[PDB]
RNA sequence: CCCACCCAUACCCCGCCCUCAGGGUAGAAACGAUGCCCUGAGGAGUAGGCGGCCGUGGAGGUCAGUGACGAAGCCUAGGGCG
RNA sequence: GGGACCGAGGACCGCGCUCUGCAAGGAUGCUGGCGUAAUGGUCACCAGCGACCCGUCUUGAAACACGGACCAAGGAGUCAAGGUUUUGCGCGAGUGUUUGGGUGUAAAACCCGCACGCGUAAGGUGAGAGCUUCGGCGCAUCAUCGACC
RNA sequence: GAGACCGAUAGCGCACAAGUAGAGUGAUCGAAAGAUGAAAAGCACUUUGAAAAGAGGGUUAAAUAGCACGUGAAAUUGUUGAAAGGGAAGCGCUUGUGACCAGACUUGCGCCCGGCGGAUCAUCCGGUGUUCUCACCGGUGCACUCCGCCGGGCUCAGGCCAG
């Protein structure tokens, strides 16, 4: 059971990609590489209306 | 074979065998090809060996890369600046001994001549003074040229 | 069209397999090809009147590589959508039905490639 | 700023969901891929200006990428269907690949991937009858 | 070496700008710095502000030191210069000590457009030891 | 499923027996000796090995096995009597022509057309032997099937110009 | 003593594989730049060192993948690639 | 004059010549038969030539010795702690959230208070990469003379 | 309640009437062993056999699933087919014979005629889109211009082996 199952992290190497990731979703490229079915969506980072 | 006769083969440029080259008569050279005696023969080429070695066998050191000597812009580039600008300066360069034969000779990449066509002697490891391929035969080294071209 | 693209000969150096030394005399050895170890072995040692061993060179021509003798390159081919992708490299690229596809998703393929010109390999398998 | 096609080649390169890699080969089920092979110079989804050419249901429907529209990809697409003469689609796509500066390198492939699809759609010819051969033959 | 070690694809987008620079033009300037970021980072030691103002004290003042490496912050210094800072690399307190002495902060892009042969570079190195 | 698969079955006879406690060895032994015999024949002369009037050939598996006269029918010399495989033998050889008049088949004109001997799940037993062992004394059983049937251009141009012309003159 | 002849993986010429070395390739009609083009040289290998590939069980993503019109396994004096 | 083996490359570029062209930086032209098992390939056998039975162990090497009836499945440098070298990554005189606490779509993810661990609180002579307004500036580091504790 | 665990030689010794069968005076030691089929629909009846079973027949999608039951390898064996064999076989190179096979080709392109049959000849006008000069529709076109077919002719390129 003791075979260090869990993996330490610094917390801004985290955030880091954190912020890298909503930066790659931003780009619209990425999310037809990534496999989205983004073609009839406009405005990549989609922001619908929160009164919505 | 012993470490002395090794390192005179290396710095003779004799490196694999039938692998003929060109040498300035001299005491230092000469005692140099004595020491080397039991494994080369040599001799005094003259006009038609050294215009049919250049012509046919004949490839430059440029940038240390083999390159044939197809072309009289190659040799111009390369000896230009010693006054060889032609096969023809090349092949008089090294015939009659010039100012620049050192640096004729070492642009020449050492001859890789075939066997001869007829073969050696029968027993070609003796002296040519005692029957066999070894050693320093004056003009008839010619004709073992021209077997091995 | 059917006609492959001009290409030089293709000549393979070597024909026959590199069979596992002892392969012959043991069942549990099977033919695929192992390097033997052994600091006697003769197949290692590389003594005349054995059998040969891989190298790099038997390898084949660059530009002829990984093509059929017809000159096309076998791609496996699971839909339309594959032969579909074919579609741009019709000299240079053969479509090769996957094992595992249906019958009449066979039939689909092999009309669809026939509209394309792109070979099929197997287009006689279930016929 | 931070992305680019550069960028995005360095990200893409290696993994795509239209990336598809076998021992032949290579390819890619890109729509804005002019010859479906792996390449900087044929990636439709990585490049800025990027062509695209797919059947229609009698002729060819071409898209082309707006550079002022990469934020919207509903509106990011000039689609344009030519369903006249095989030599005036031609002259059309080659126009929208060389004439302004939009990929004069791929103004080649567009115009073979026209002609491709336009054979694909012209009706396809019967059969030869199979001949036996040998033993099957004899049996 | 032809590929850099690092997985980074920004550092990868300056080894290819740096190449063609060095492969077109005749500067070693380009060239030293195609190598440098070759190299790794235990080869890259940081530079300290204190090491870039006393090698700005002589009369290489209103220049551009180019440093391939992560520029240092160091609290010894009551005064920051003027100064024409370039490098892979800066820390926050280096930036907001720059920028508040009045220099800019400047990236290795942005010094292969200014100055894409090196002129009026100062090219530093941190201590190896 | 017999292994010989080529045989139509409507117009031939089959029996089987299966974990047959018989010698294997002798079975397979006396099933070559009436291989592609007829019928009668067959029965025949395993009634006579049965009475030691007639005696199989060993061919394979036959190690010290006396010599007799019987095998100069054979063209050998190691003969015997397999007694116990002769009776299994006409056992199922009388099944079979049972089967084949039952069928309708004509009994004057069937030959062994197939016949089969293959080894069948070993059984065990177990003996008292000295130096602290047990001898184990596994029988070996056999299969046996068998079936009974009625007994019943591209030539060259310079090739073509030489066939006209030979056939013209 | 003399002449001709026989042949080694050796030597000479040519092709092909790979490795190494030296060059070219962006106001991009532009590229699996981890690519492609040119030139030259080299090739035995134990301990050992380095690299790239092949295969197995399971997990995340993806191919809007295959499949009772037959997945997987298994057999094959039937083929293709390496 | 006779014979053999080979034809790599794939628009033009070059060196040349005997220049309306050419044997000059690598083969074209003409023709015939067949267009199918004909070439090609895989198996089995014959034929000529070649060819010690594998592994371990010892020794300078052999020989000896040891293991091997056959097949299927299983089968042997792993995990943890503590050190240490190198490579990649983040922050950088600082760094480390996950002891614990606060949320949570609940063993995930996200956030954090006070401690705590480890680390931190001056030259001359000559070279020298790289810049230069070509007058010279001079990283890192080194040899010597230095300065201070 | 769960798992980036194992999947019947694995996982607890035990997925089964397993701490069972069995061994030991006793303390104790301690296994092997899962799977028909959707549903038994687990073969009525006839015949041979003393019987076990066999052969017909029948159920089933399947008996190439018959409670020796999913799939069913190798070792080993039988039968049939082909072949080899004067004191070992097996293996490498190269033919030859016999058997058995994968490819390749079935014509494609482009010009000269005639017959046609149709719909998207050039230019111009309006709208729309766009890389702001390129297109797309709708009208115009009225068929010495376009686009497909047929009956012919010619060119080039096309497979194998060769001179």
């Amino acid at each position: 059971i003791w075979r260090k199952w869990h993996v330490k992290i610094n917390q801004g190497q985290k955030r880091f990609a954190t912020a890298s990731a909503l930066a790659a979703s931003a780009v619209a490229p990425l999310l037809m590489a990534r496999g989205h079915q983004v073609s009839t969506v406009p405005e990549v980072p989609l922001v619908v209306d929160s009164a919505a | 074979i012993p470490p002395k006769p090794r390192k005179i083969l290396q710095l003779l440029r004799l490196r694999q065998i039938n692998n003929g080259v060109f040498v300035k008569v001299t005491k230092a050279t000469a005692e140099m090809i004595k020491i080397v005696e039991p494994w080369v023969a040599y001799g005094y080429p003259n006009l038609k060996s050294v215009r049919e070695l250049i012509y046919k066998r004949g490839y430059g050191k440029v940038n240390g890369q083999r390159i044939p000597l197809t072309d009289n812009a190659i040799i111009e580039e390369n000896l230009g600046k010693y006054g060889i600008i032609c096969i023809e300066d090349l092949i008089h360069e090294i015939f009659t001994v010039g100012p620049n034969f050192k640096q004729a000779a070492n642009f020449l990449w050492p001859f890789k001549l075939s066997n001869p066509n007829g073969g050696f002697r029968p027993r070609k490891f003796k002296h040519f003074i005692e029957g066999g391929d070894l050693g320093n035969r004056e003009e008839h080294i010619n004709a073992l040229i021209r077997a091995m071209n | 069209m059917v006609a492959a693209k001009k290409h030089v000969p293709i000549v393979k150096k070597r024909t026959k397999r590199f069979m596992r030394h002892q392969s012959d005399r043991f069942k549990c050895l099977d033919s695929a090809w192992r390097k033997p170890k052994g600091i006697d072995n003769r197949v290692r040692r590389r003594f005349k009147g054995n059998l040969a061993m891989p190298s790099i060179g038997y390898g084949s021509n660059k530009k002829t590589k990984h093509m059929m003798p017809s000159g096309h390159k076998a791609f496996l081919v699971h839909n339309v959508k594959d032969v579909e992708l074919l579609l741009m490299h019709n000299r240079t690229y053969a479509a090769e039905i996957a094992h595992n596809v249906s019958s009449r998703k066979r039939i689909d393929i092999i009309t669809r490639a026939k509209q394309l010109g792109v070979k099929v390999t197997n287009a006689k398998a279930k016929v | 700023s931070n992305v680019s096609a550069d960028l995005i080649w360095e990200v893409s390169r290696n993994y795509n969901s239209f990336l598809v890699k076998q021992r032949t080969g290579t390819f890619s089920r890109d729509a804005l891929n002019l010859t479906n092979q792996h390449s900087r110079k044929h990636a439709g989804f990585v490049n800025d200006k990027a062509l695209g050419i797919v059947p229609a249901e009698k002729g060819v429907k071409v898209i082309a990428k707006k550079v002022k529209a990469a934020n919207k990809p509903a509106s990011s697409l000039y689609t344009v269907t030519y369903k006249s003469t095989a030599r005036k689609a031609y002259k059309a796509i080659a126009s929208q690949a060389a004439k302004h500066g939009y990929r004069a390198d791929l103004r080649q492939a567009a115009v073979a991937r026209a002609s491709a699809i336009l054979r694909s759609q012209r009706p396809v010819k019967p059969e030869p009858p199979k001949k036996l051969r040998g033993a099957a033959a004899r049996r | 070496r032809k590929a850099p070690k690092s997985d980074n694809v920004y550092l990868k987008l300056l080894v290819k700008l740096y190449r063609f620079l060095a492969r077109r033009t005749e500067a070693p300037f380009n060239k030293v710095v195609l190598r440098r970021l070759f190299m790794s980072r235990i080869n890259r030691p940081p530079v300290s502000l204190s090491r870039i103002a006393r090698n700005l004290k002589n009369g290489n003042e209103k220049k551009t030191v180019v440093v391939v490496a992560t520029v240092t912050d160091d609290n010894r210094l009551l005064q920051v210069p003027k100064m024409e800072v370039a490098a892979l690399r800066f820390t926050a307190k280096a930036r907001a000590r720059i920028e508040a002495a009045g220099g800019r902060t400047l990236t290795l892009d942005q010094l292969a457009l200014e100055k894409p042969t090196g002129a009026n570079t100062l090219l530093l190195r941190g201590p190896k030891n | 499923r017999y292994a010989a698969t080529e045989i139509a079955p409507t117009k031939s006879a089959r029996a089987r027996g299966s974990y047959l406690r018989v010698s294997f060895k002798n079975t397979r032994e006396t099933a070559q000796a009436i291989n592609g015999w007829k019928l009668q024949r067959a029965l025949t002369f395993l009634q006579n090995v049965i009475d030691k009037k007639e005696a199989v050939p060993m061919r394979r598996y036959a190690g010290s096995t006396g010599r007799t006269a019987q095998g100069k029918q054979w063209g050998v010399s190691r003969a015997r009597w397999p007694v116990k495989s002769a009776q299994f033998l006409i056992g199922l050889l009388k099944n079979a022509e049972a089967n084949a008049d039952a069928k309708g088949l004509d009994t004057g004109n069937l030959i062994i057309k197939h016949i089969q001997v293959n080894q069948a799940p070993k059984q065990r037993r177990r003996t008292y032997r000295a130096h602290g062992r047990i001898n184990p004394y596994m029988s070996n059983p056999c299969h046996i099937e068998l079936i009974l049937t009625e007994a019943e251009s591209h030539l060259s141009s310079r090739q073509r110009g030489v066939r006209i012309r030979r056939a013209l003159t």
